């Protein structure tokens, strides 16, 4: 796998304890980037789950879009991620996924079938809450 | 002899015409409200918690009166029952229209109040909305003169009224919102951006101050 | 059979909330005869109860 930059700031912090775990992450983003559909890079805290993925994109010159989750990404936080994601090409890295509730998970994967069937044909445009309109193809999401 | 049939009959409408009495206790008029909607200057009607409940009360009152067979064989009943079938049947259509126009009336009020050139761009939306502005703040106006079940429901003719408020409300929507989606696809940022936010930007097209702070949301 | 009586397919799954045809093809094929077949009953919760 190979990519270009996309512009982003860096410098009030560098490489976040790059471990094989963070390495053998970064090997799964970037070969599932071939194929991009999201990722399930399932970590726990003090670990380093998902702020490496802010420095990864920020690497690919992205503005990393994450939930940290701790009590939040209710009904409509999935309900919007999509449009959150497009603005910037963004990456949706899930701080401990595993607090994520469960009823918009429902409704929104009914819904993420619906967008990943429309993406998966290689297209411009993608179909959530019945929207579908084009974007930036940087958009990933990634369970840790 | 049939002298228990004949105590039978009175009895049997006895009960039928008080039930009667009562529906008509209620329908014969009741009082209604409003609440004070201040960006029109001027109270919204609403009173809708007890009119609604009691209306499927008296709704299945006029079951209770259809499943009866004096209602036909003594056809003072049935006549009761079709005028406050139509009663609320029309109480009813005209309070949930009034209430979708009042709603979408204070919504597009507090919208197109002329505040950008978006509203210049597009001033069949304006002019509209504030024709249909006139129209309906007429009738806010009116509305609460008479605040009475059945027929504070009758002010203007309201059908047709309360129609073209709709329809003209919704076409000045429809226009901002095709306005907003060939913005969105013509420059595929602002897809999260609120679209409050995204109109406060197309005012400030001009005025970069008030988009400092979206400019984070803006962009990579 | 073949037709939408005797031999039906008219069948309709279950998307995400769409699908008030369910009671729609019940009182028209019940009332009528038919093979109609419902899929993905289980994700669905509410109309199921």
């Amino acid at each position: 796998a190979e990519i270009a930059y996309s512009y982003e700031y860096i410098g009030n912090c560098g490489c976040l304890c790059i471990t094989p775990l963070t390495d053998r992450c970064f090997i799964t983003l970037t070969q599932a980037q071939r194929l991009v559909l999201g990722g399930a890079p399932a970590g726990p805290a003090g670990t380093g789950k998902t702020e490496t993925t802010k420095d990864l994109a920020r690497a690919l010159g992205i503005q990393c879009y994450v939930f940290n989750c701790s009590d939040q990404m209710d009904y409509k936080a999935m309900g919007h991620t999509y449009k959150g994601l497009a603005q910037t090409g963004a990456w949706g890295c899930f701080d401990e996924f595993n607090r994520i509730p469960v009823a918009v998970l429902s409704v929104c994967s009914t819904q993420y079938k619906t967008v990943l069937d429309a993406i998966r044909a290689k297209k411009e445009r993608f179909t959530f809450e019945d929207a579908d309109i084009s974007l930036k193809s940087t958009v990933m999401a990634f369970i840790t | 002899d049939a002298c228990s049939e004949i105590v039978d009959r009175a009895q049997k409408e006895l009960n039928i015409e008080k039930q009667l009495k009562k529906i008509e206790d209620t329908w014969a008029g009741l009082s209604l409200a409003f609440s004070t909607y201040q960006d029109s200057d001027v109270m919204a009607l609403l009173v809708d918690d007890a009119v609604n409940e009691a209306l499927e009360a008296d709704n299945l009152q006029l079951q209770n009166l259809s499943g009866q067979k004096y209602v036909q064989s003594n056809p003072m009943f049935l006549e009761t029952v079709s005028k406050w079938q139509n009663n609320m049947g029309r109480v009813s259509a005209v309070l949930e229209t009034w209430q979708n126009v009042q709603k979408k009336w204070q919504n597009l009020e507090s919208i197109f109040i002329g505040s950008a050139d978006i509203r210049v761009q597009l001033p069949e939306d304006s002019k509209r909305f504030d024709a249909v502005n006139a129209d309906f703040q007429e009738l806010m106006r009116t509305a609460p003169d008479i605040t009475n079940v059945v027929e504070a429901c009758t002010l203007d003719g309201r059908q047709e009224r309360l129609e073209n408020m709709q329809s003209m409300l919704e076409q000045c929507e429809k226009a901002l919102q095709e306005y907003l989606e060939t913005k969105r696809v013509a420059f595929p940022r602002f897809y999260f951006v609120s679209p409050a936010d995204l109109l406060d930007i197309l005012s400030k097209g001009s005025n970069p101050q008030l988009i400092l702070r979206h400019l984070q949301k803006c962009f990579d | 059979g073949f037709t939408l009586d005797n031999g039906k397919y008219a069948s309709v799954s279950l998307g995400q909330g769409q699908e008030p045809i369910a009671m729609d093809r019940l009182s028209a094929a019940h009332k009528n005869g038919g093979w109609v077949l419902l899929q993905n009953i289980h994700l669905t919760i509410d109309w199921t109860t």
